[PDB]
C-alpha cells in the first residue's frame, strides 16, 4: 500500500512535498499539493515532518491540525503543523490597597505589563505615582507593620486554553524578597481560559486577594524596611509557575473534546522547548507576543527530517505576515520598522549564515536565511526607547511631536485632540505654563505628581483638562496676547519620588514641546 | 491491540536496512520501479514505432540524440504549467520520425509524486502525439469527454486539464477545433494519462474531473490493447504471420475436404443465378400467353430488378386474375440463395413459405454445411483475436440507412442520427453466415459499419483460401461500443462485439417480454397471465427493435384517446390478439401462414392485420414507400383493427369490415380523391391512410385532412362512437 | 531471521561490524558503514554490543539513542552509546546570615563542585571574609547558641533531566559535624531540572532555608564552639545523596514523552558505576566536569563484548576534542598543556601497558592505550596549583604577569587592563606599596580585608581600585625616585584571619608582583 511510519494518519510524500485540504460536496479530502488549482481556491500549502506524530512536539497531531479535528479554543494560527501550540499565563494586577495592621489607607490603580529581559514567564507592576507621602496618610511608626490588598486577574497570550487548574504565583519586592504566594483555592474551578482572554473575564468581578468572603487565608503583610523600599520604587514583581494541568483532546466515535486525565501539561512543555525557534514581536500594539516555530536541529536524525523552514515563511505562518506587493509587511507597517535583536548563539549563527551569502543587509535576503532549532529571536520596533525589560519607555521627539498635529476643540478650559494608541502609552504626564511676551514662565501644577491631566474618553480621544489643578476653575487670559504652553514628558523620563534634596517642584524634569497657540479663536 | 514493542517492530521494518548496493544498482533498479507501473502496450507501440528509452546520467541536453535541439526548444513547461529549462530538468522526448525518451536515473523516483508525475507526463505526451496520431486519434469520442469537462457545473475540471487558451473559447468544440489545435488535445490527454497512471493522484483525478477517470480506465483497460491491434494493422508482416498461423491450424480441415463440400462453399458464396429458357419451357400453355400480353410497368407487388426480368422474359417468348400468376412467378425466378433463406426465416427452415424440394434441398444443404463446420478454434499458437467485416447499413435498419450520412459531404456521419443509432445498439443476434475477414480491406462504397468481432473459445469455423472465413449459425453477440473513426479522410462507424452463446440473449428478451407485457397489461387495466405483445427476433438489430417498442406504443398511446385504445384491445383480447415487434420477414412468424389459403397470396409489407386471428404484425428493418417512421405504421394497422371491430358492430354475424359496406363505397369515390397516393389502391388503405393523418404528431397535418375530406372526418369522428 | 540478541532493534552484524544513521530524502535510514561513501558526508561511525540492551547500562537503548527517539533533554554527547546519560547535581549556596538566637552578619559565599582524592556529589562553601571580629559583632557570649540561614540553588551538570525529585542534601561543618539536613519542600514540586541549568533558575528567588511563609522548618542552629571553627575556618560543605525519582520514556505509538512510574533512577546508577570508565576534566571554564564512557572489564564474559575504547577516542566521543592538523586539541588548546592524573590502580594499568608498548611518554602514545572499566582518570590544565579538593587555587608568578602585562592605565588614581576569565578566578584582590631605595616599604591598605577592591565592570575589563580604602583620596608619591609597587594576591596565599598574635599587617602574605615600576611616568 502507501507507506505511513508515524501512524498520524498522512502517508509520506505527502508530508514531504505538500498537502492540503479540500472540500468538494461537503466531504474532507486530503490532497497532494497541486498547484493550478489550490492557489485559485486559497488553500494553504502545508509541510511536516514523517517521523513524528507531532512535527512540533505539542499534543495534537498533524492529521488532527490540518483538518480541524482540534479543540475549539486552539487559535487559529496554531492550526498550522509547524507552530506549536502551548498556554503562557501571567498575571494581571489591576490596583493595589495598603493598609495598617491594626481613614491611615491608600487606594491606587497600578498598571502592569509582561516582560522579558536580557522560559519561565513573569510580570511588573508600575503602581501609579500621582495625586488622588505615604507614611504621612498611613500614620506609621518604627514599629509598625503594613497590609496589602490588591486584585489581580489571570491572562492568557499562548495559543491553548487551560482546564481547571491555575499556577502558582509568587509576588517579589525589589530582587528577592517574597512579600507573599497567591495560590487558586478550591483547587479546580470548573473555569475555561481561553487564548487572549481573562479569569475572571472583564465583565466579572476580579480576584481579590483575601476577599471579603474568607478570613482564612495568609494575611500579606510588610515590616518598615519593605515599606521604605516600596514607597521608594513603585514598583513590584510577580513570578508565575507551569503547572498547567490537563489536556483536552479528541475523540473519533463521537467528536467529542474532553479532559483526558492520562495527558499532561507538565510533561510536554519540555520538548516544545528543546525542538522549536522561539520568536518574540511586540508589533501589534506594544505587548510581547511568542510564538514558537518548529525547525530543523541538524545533530539529531529525528530533528533533521522537518521540513526546512526559512525566516520569511516563519514570520508569515506565525504573525500574519504578508506581501501585497513584494514588500513583506504587517497590516501596512513595513519590516524595515522593525529591529532584530539576537541572544548570542543565534547571532553567532545568523552571522555565519550572512558571511556564507556574501549580504550584509539581512532585510533583503530574509527568504535564504535557515531556522535550526533552540534559537531567540526578538523583533521590536524602531520608533519607541526601551528599557531593561523590553518594554516601550522611551520614544523620539520627532513622532511626538508629530502625534500631536491634529487638532479638534481648542479652548481654555482644555484640550482635546486625536491622539495616537501607540503613542499614549510611552507618555507618562503633561506640564502646563504660562509664558508672557516679555520671558517669565510661570508652570500651573508645580509638582511632579501633578501631571495626569490627560483623560480618555470612550468615544476614542483624550481630553487634557486645564481645569483640573487649578482649583475647578477655567484658563485665566487675562491679556490674550500672551500664551500658555501646554507639553509632554515621557516615562523614561519621569521622576517617581521626592529628590535627595526634596524638590517637589517641575524643575529638573525632560520635556518636549508640543504645543504653542495665541490664545483667541485660534486656541 | 498492538502493544509497543511490535511498534518498535513496524518502525524498525521501516527504518533499519541490512544491504546496501553502491549507488549504481540502486540507480538501475529505481528506474525500472518507475516504468514499471505503465501498462507494457505503450512500451511494446513505443517499440515498434522505432522509439529508444535511454536511461542517462548528469545532464539531459549533453546527450547525443538530443544536441541538435535549438534555443528555442529549451524551454520546458512541466505538468502544472510553470517554468523550466532542459539543463535544469530531467526528462525531454524528442518529436518526429524518430522518438527518443530521455530519463535523468536517480533514487527519488521510489518515494516521490512529482519527478515519477512528470516521467508519466512525457510518456502520455509521446501516447497523445505519436502513436495514436498514426491512427487518427484522440476524435470525436474524446471530444464528447472535453465537452462533458467543460460544460460542468463545478469550474475544477477545467482548471486541473485545461491551459488559458482552451478555457476562453466561447463556443463548444468542434472537430475543426481537433484539426487545428491538435495539439492541445495531445496535451490534455497526456495530463489526463499522467493523473491517472500515478497511483497517489488517482482518486484525486477521481474526485475533481470524474468524467475523465471514466474515459482513461475504460481506455486503459480494453481499448489500448485494441488500438494495439490495430497499430498492427497498418503493418503488413503482422498480417501475413496471423495469415500464416490461421493457415496452418486451420489446414487439416481443408485436408479433410471433398468436392461436394467445395461446391457447398461455393453455391454458399455467390447466389445461383436463374436461366431463362427453363423459365420459359416451364409453361408452353396458356400460361404463356398470359406471360405474353401483360401490362409490366403498372404492378405494384414486383421490384424494379424483377419487372426488369419479366421484360427479359418478354422477348424469350391488369390488377385481375392474371397478377395471381404474378405472385406464383416472383418466387420462380429468385436464386438458390442459402443466405437469403437463413436471412428470411429467422431460424425456422421449416416455414412453408415456398416451394417443397426446394425447402428439402435448402434444409439438407444447411445441414450439409453445419455438420462440415465442427472445429472449433481453441489453440495455443496465438492470443486474442480480431476478425474484420464490412457490412451495409441497410442489412440492419432502412429507416437510418438513407439519413445516416450528411448530405453536404458525403464522408461524413450526421450526429443526430448517430446518436439515434448509438442509443440502444446494445447486442445482435448473427442467424445467417457472416462471411468475416482475417485481415482488413477496404470497404465498398455502400459500408460504412466496420465490424470488429472478438471471437469466443468455442467458435466453430471453417477455412477459405480467398482471404476469408465464415461463421456458423445462431451466434450471440454482446456490443461493447461503438464509435467513430477516421480513415483517410472518410468517417466511418467502428463496432465491436464479443462471442456469447443464444441464451443469454434470449433470457434477456424474454424479461423484456415479461416487463413490456406487465406494463402494457398496467396501463390498460387487463387480465394477469394475457400474452399481448411478443418479440421473435433473431437478427442484427435486435435491442433497438426490443427498446424501440416503448416508443411505438407511447406513440400510439399519446396520438388517440384511451377509450379507443381500451375497446379495441379488449377486442384484441378476446380474439386472441399480439402486437408483434419482429424484424423477420412477414410470412414467417406464423400468424399469417395459419390462416392463408396460398401460399403464393403472402404479404410482406411494414403492417398487416391477420383477419381471422385479429393480429398486428411490424416489420424491423423495412422502411414503407410511404411512411415517415414507425409509429405512423403503428397506427397504420391499428386502422385496419378498427376497420374490423367497427365491421362487428354493425351485425355480428355478418362482414368482417365496416368499409365493405357499401355505405362508405360512395364517400370513397367522393373524397377519396384528396389525399396521399398510398391509399388511393382501394377502400381499406385510404381508411387506414385517413386513419393514420388524423391523428399526426402536428396538428397541420390533422387540418388537412379537416380541409380536404370534411365529410370523411365527421364519418370517422362518427365511427369512434361505436364504444 | 534476523540475529537480534538483545531486543534493541539493531542487527548483530550492524552492531560488531559498524553502522551509522543518515537522513536521506527527509526520512531516517539506517545502514552498515560503508566508508567510500560515509567518510565524505560527515557522519559518525558507531559501535556497539549486541548483548546488552544499552551498551553504557543506561536506560535509554541503543537504537533510541542513535536514532533520537529519546527524551529530548539528554546531552547532545550522549547520543553515542558508549556515552552514559545520568544526572550530577550538587547544591551551589548564594549567601548567608549568621543570626543569634543590626547585629546579624551577611556575607556571599561562592560554592564550587569538588573532587577529593564516586558515590555522592561534595561541594565546599567559601565564605567572603572582606569588609562588610564576628563574637563581639553579634554580642555573643559563652552561653550563646548562633542560628543559620541561607539561600541555596540546586545545579545539574549532568547528561539527563531530573523530574519531580531533588535530593537531600546534609550541611556538614568541619570534618564531620553534621549540623541540619536540607529536605525538599511539598514532596512534589513539578517541575523539569535539564542537563545544566539551576533550580529555581537565574531570574528567579532562591530557595530559602527557614523561608519566611514556612514556619515549620527546624531551625539550623549551632552552639558557641562550632561558632568559633566556622569563624576559625570560613568553610562549609554540603553532602548530597542519590535520589533522583523517576525516569522520561518515549512512546513508541504517539511520539510523547512521559515520567514512566515503573523505572527508576535508583536501579541504574550503580550499574554506571560499575562498568564504565571515569574522565574528569576542567579544561573549558575551570569546573569538575564528570563524564562516564562505556568500557570492556576483562573477567567478565558479557563485558568483553563492548566495543574496544582507546583514549583518544573516549576524549573524542565525550568532550569534543578534534584533531583539526594531527594535533589533537581543545578548541585550540593543545593538550600537551594539560596533565593527567590518575588512581593507583588504574596508574599500574597504564604503567603495565606503557611498559608494553616501549613508549615512556604518554602523550603520544593516546591512540594505542586501551581502557578498561573502574577506570578513573583526572585531566586538569597545567598553568595551575591545585589544592585538595582539585580546585583552581592558584598559579606560578610567572603566568599571572604575563596575563597582566598587557596594562592599558597606570596612575597614581587606580589601574585599568584587560583580565583574562580562567585568571579572575584565583585571585583574591590587590593591595599597592610604595618602597623606598634604602628599604622602607609602605603598604596603603594594611589588613587582611579590604583587599575586595577589583570590580567585574560591564566593559568586563576589570578596574583595580586605588581609591576605596583609602579614605576615598588617591596615592601621592614625595619623590618619584622609589618605587610605586602594586600586587596580586593568589588564593593559595590569601590569609582569612588574624594569627595567635592578633596581627592584622601585611608580613606573611607572599608577594606576587603585576606591578614593577619605579613610580615616575612609567607608573
Ligand atoms: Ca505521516
Ligand atoms: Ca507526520
Ligand atoms: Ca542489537
Ligand atoms: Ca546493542
Ligand atoms: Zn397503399
Amino acid at each position: 500500500t502507501v507507506p505511513d511510519r508515524d501512524n498520524d494518519g498522512i502517508p509520506d510524500s505527502l508530508e514531504v512535498e505538500g498537502y492540503t485540504v479540500d472540500v468538494k460536496n461537503k466531504r474532507t479530502f486530503l490532497s497532494p499539493w497541486i498547484s493550478n488549482i489550490h492557489e485559485k481556491k486559497g488553500l494553504t500549502k502545508y509541510k511536516s515532518s514523517p517521523e513524528k506524530w507531532s512535527t512540533a512536539s505539542d499534543p495534537y497531531s498533524d492529521f488532527e491540525k490540518v483538518t480541524g479535528r482540534i479543540d475549539g479554543n486552539v487559535s487559529p494560527e496554531a492550526n498550522h503543523p509547524l507552530v506549536a501550540a502551548y498556554p503562557i499565563v501571567h498575571v494581571d494586577m489591576e490596583n493595589i490597597i495598603l493598609s495598617k495592621n491594626e481613614t491611615r489607607t491608600i487606594s491606587k490603580n497600578t498598571s502592569t505589563s509582561r516582560t522579558h529581559t536580557s522560559n519561565s514567564n513573569s510580570s511588573t507592576v508600575a503602581i501609579d505615582h500621582s495625586l488622588s507621602t505615604w507614611a504621612e496618610t498611613m500614620g506609621l511608626n518604627t514599629a509598625d507593620t503594613a497590609r496589602l490588598n490588591a486584585n489581580i486577574r489571570y491572562v492568557n497570550t499562548g495559543t491553548a486554553p487551560i482546564y481547571n487548574v491555575l499556577p502558582t504565583t509568587s509576588l517579589v519586592l525589589g530582587k528577592n524578597q517574597t512579600l507573599a504566594t497567591i495560590k487558586a483555592k478550591e483547587n479546580q474551578l470548573s473555569q475555561i481560559l481561553a487564548p487572549n482572554n481573562y479569569y475572571p473575564s472583564k465583565n466579572l468581578a476580579p480576584i481579590a486577594l483575601n476577599a471579603q468572603d474568607d478570613f482564612s487565608s495568609t494575611p500579606i503583610t510588610m515590616n518598615y524596611n519593605q515599606f521604605l523600599e516600596l514607597e521608594k520604587t513603585k514598583q513590584l514583581r510577580l513570578d508565575t509557575d507551569q503547572v498547567y494541568g490537563n489536556i483536552a483532546t479528541y475523540n473519533f466515535e463521537n467528536g467529542r473534546v474532553r479532559v483526558d486525565t492520562g495527558s499532561n501539561w507538565s510533561e510536554v512543555l519540555p520538548q516544545i522547548q528543546e525542538t522549536t525557534a522561539r520568536i518574540i514581536f511586540n508589533g501589534k500594539d506594544l505587548n510581547l507576543v511568542e510564538r514558537r516555530i518548529a525547525a530543523v536541529n541538524p545533530s539529531d536524525p529525528l530533528e533533521t527530517t522537518k521540513p526546512d523552514m526559512t525566516l520569511k515563511e516563519a514570520l508569515k505562518i506565525a504573525f500574519g505576515f504578508n506581501e501585497p506587493n513584494g514588500n513583506l509587511q504587517y497590516q501596512g507597517k513595513d519590516i524595515t520598522e522593525f529591529d532584530f535583536n539576537f541572544d548570542q548563539q543565534t547571532s553567532q549563527n545568523i552571522k555565519n549564515q550572512l558571511a556564507e551569502l556574501n549580504a550584509t543587509n539581512i532585510y533583503t535576503v530574509l527568504d535564504k536565511i535557515k531556522l535550526n532549532a533552540k534559537m531567540n529571536i526578538l523583533i521590536r520596533d524602531k520608533r519607541f526607547h526601551y528599557d531593561r525589560n523590553n518594554i516601550a519607555v522611551g520614544a523620539d521627539e520627532s513622532v511626538v511631536k508629530e502625534a500631536h498635529r491634529e487638532v479638534i476643540n481648542s479652548s481654555t478650559e482644555g484640550l482635546l485632540l486625536n491622539i495616537d494608541k501607540d503613542i499614549r502609552k510611552i507618555l507618562s504626564g503633561y506640564i502646563v505654563e504660562i509664558e508672557d511676551t516679555e520671558g517669565l514662565k510661570e508652570v500651573i501644577n508645580d509638582r511632579y505628581d501633578m501631571l495626569n491631566i490627560s483623560s480618555l474618553r470612550q468615544d476614542g480621544k483624550t481630553f487634557i483638562d486645564f481645569k483640573k489643578y487649578n482649583d475647578k476653575l477655567p484658563l485665566y487670559i487675562s491679556n490674550p496676547n500672551y500664551k500658555v504652553n501646554v507639553y509632554a514628558v515621557t516615562k523614561e523620563n519621569t521622576i517617581i519620588n521626592p529628590s535627595e534634596n526634596g524638590d517637589t517642584s517641575t524643575n529638573g524634569i525632560k520635556k518636549i514641546l508640543i504645543f504653542s497657540k495665541k490664545g483667541y479663536e485660534i486656541g | 491491540n498492538k502493544t509497543q514493542e511490535e511498534h518498535l517492530k513496524e518502525i524498525m521494518k521501516h527504518i533499519v536496512k541490512i544491504e546496501v548496493k553502491g549507488e549504481e544498482a540502486v540507480k538501475k533498479e529505481a528506474a525500472e520501479k518507475l516504468l514499471e507501473k505503465v501498462p507494457s502496450d505503450v512500451l511494446e507501440m513505443y517499440k515498434a514505432i522505432g522509439g529508444k528509452i535511454y536511461i542517462v546520467d548528469g545532464d539531459i541536453t549533453k546527450h547525443i540524440s538530443l544536441e541538435a535541439l535549438s534555443e528555442d526548444k529549451k524551454k520546458i513547461k512541466d505538468i502544472y504549467g510553470k517554468d523550466a529549462l532542459l539543463h535544469e530538468h530531467y526528462v525531454y522526448a524528442k518529436e518526429g520520425y524518430e522518438p527518443v525518451l530521455v530519463i535523468q536515473s536517480s533514487e527519488d523516483y521510489v518515494e516521490n509524486t512529482e519527478k515519477a508525475l512528470n516521467v508519466y507526463y512525457e510518456i502520455g505526451k509521446i501516447l497523445s502525439r505519436d502513436i495514436l496520431s498514426k491512427i487518427n486519434q484522440p476524435y470525436q469520442k474524446f471530444l464528447d469527454v472535453l465537452n462533458t469537462i467543460k460544460n460542468a457545473s463545478d469550474s475544477d475540471g477545467q482548471d486541473l486539464l485545461f491551459t488559458n487558451q482552451l478555457k476562453e473559447h466561447p463556443t463548444d468544440f468542434s472537430v475543426e477545433f481537433l484539426e487545428q489545435n491538435s495539439n492541445e488535445v495531445q496535451e490534455v490527454f497526456a495530463k489526463a494519462f499522467a493523473y491517472y497512471i500515478e497511483p497517489q493522484h488517482r482518486d484525486v483525478l477521481q474526485l475533481y474531473a470524474p468524467e475523465a477517470f471514466n474515459y482513461m480506465d475504460k481506455f486503459n483497460e480494453q481499448e489500448i490493447n485494441l488500438s494495439l491491434e490495430e497499430l498492427k494493422d497498418q503493418r503488413m508482416l503482422s498480417r501475413y504471420e496471423k495469415w500464416e498461423k490461421i493457415k496452418q491450424h486451420y489446414q487439416h480441415w481443408s485436408d479433410s475436404l471433398s468436392e461436394e463440400g467445395r461446391g457447398l462453399l461455393k453455391k454458399l458464396q455467390i447466389p445461383i443465378e436463374p436461366k431463362k429458357d427453363d423459365i420459359i419451357h416451364s409453361l408452353s400453355q396458356e400460361e404463356k400467353e398470359l406471360l405474353k400480353r401483360i401490362q409490366i410497368d403498372s404492378s405494384d407487388f414486383l421490384s424494379t430488378e424483377e419487372k426488369e426480368f419479366l421484360k427479359k422474359l418478354q422477348i424469350d417468348i391488369l390488377s385481375e386474375k392474371e397478377k395471381e400468376f404474378l405472385k406464383k412467378l416472383k418466387l420462380d425466378i429468385q436464386p438458390y440463395d442459402i443466405n437469403q433463406r437463413l436471412q428470411d426465416t429467422g431460424g425456422l427452415i421449416d416455414s412453408p413459405s415456398i416451394n417443397l424440394d426446394v425447402r428439402k434441398q435448402y434444409k439438407r444443404d444447411i445441414q450439409n454445411i453445419d455438420a462440415l463446420l465442427h472445429q472449433s478454434i481453441g489453440s495455443t499458437l496465438y492470443n486474442k483475436i480480431y476478425l474484420y467485416e464490412n457490412m451495409n447499413i441497410n442489412n440492419l435498419t432502412a429507416t437510418l440507412g438513407a439519413d445516416l450520412v450528411d448530405s453536404t459531404d458525403n464522408t461524413k456521419i450526421n450526429r443526430g442520427i448517430f446518436n439515434e443509432f448509438k442509443k440502444n445498439f446494445k447486442y445482435s443476434i448473427s442467424s445467417n453466415y457472416m462471411i468475416v475477414d482475417i485481415n482488413e480491406r477496404p470497404a465498398l462504397d455502400n459500408e460504412r459499419l466496420k465490424w470488429r468481432i472478438q471471437l469466443s473459445p468455442d467458435t466453430r469455423a471453417g477455412y477459405l483460401e480467398n482471404g476469408k472465413l465464415i461463421l456458423q449459425r445462431n451466434i450471440g453477440l454482446e456490443i461493447k461500443d461503438v464509435q467513430i473513426i477516421k480513415q483517410s479522410e472518410k468517417e466511418y462507424i467502428r463496432i465491436d462485439a464479443k462471442v456469447v452463446p443464444k441464451s443469454k440473449i434470449d433470457t434477456k428478451i424474454q424479461e423484456a417480454q415479461l416487463n413490456i407485457n406487465q406494463e402494457w397489461n398496467k396501463a390498460l387495466g387487463l387480465p394477469k397471465y394475457t400474452k399481448l405483445i411478443t418479440f421473435n427476433v433473431h437478427n442484427r438489430y435486435a435491442s433497438n427493435i426490443v427498446e424501440s417498442a416503448y416508443l411505438i406504443l407511447n406513440e400510439w398511446k399519446n396520438n388517440i384517446q384511451s377509450d379507443l385504445i381500451k375497446k379495441v384491445t379488449n377486442y384484441l383480447v378476446d380474439g386472441n390478439g399480439r402486437f408483434v415487434f419482429t424484424d423477420i420477414t412477414l410470412p414467417n412468424i406464423a400468424e399469417q401462414y395459419t390462416h392463408q389459403d396460398e401460399i403464393y397470396e403472402q404479404v410482406h409489407s411494414k403492417g398487416l392485420y391477420v383477419p381471422e386471428s385479429r393480429s398486428i404484425l411490424l416489420h424491423g428493418p423495412s422502411k414503407g414507400v410511404e411512411l415517415r417512421n414507425d409509429s405512423e405504421g403503428f397506427i397504420h394497422e391499428f386502422g385496419h383493427a378498427v376497420d374490423d371491430y367497427a365491421g362487428y358492430l354493425l351485425d355480428k354475424n355478418q362482414s368482417d369490415l365496416v368499409t365493405n359496406s357499401k355505405k362508405f363505397i360512395d364517400i370513397f369515390k367522393e373524397e377519396g380523391s384528396n389525399l396521399t397516393s398510398y391509399g388511393r389502391t382501394n377502400e381499406a388503405e385510404f381508411f387506414a391512410e385517413a386513419f393514420r393523418l388524423m391523428h399526426s404528431t402536428d396538428h397541420a397535418e390533422r387540418l388537412k385532412v379537416q380541409k380536404n375530406a370534411p365529410k370523411t372526418f365527421q364519418f370517422i369522428n362518427d365511427q369512434i362512437k361505436f364504444i
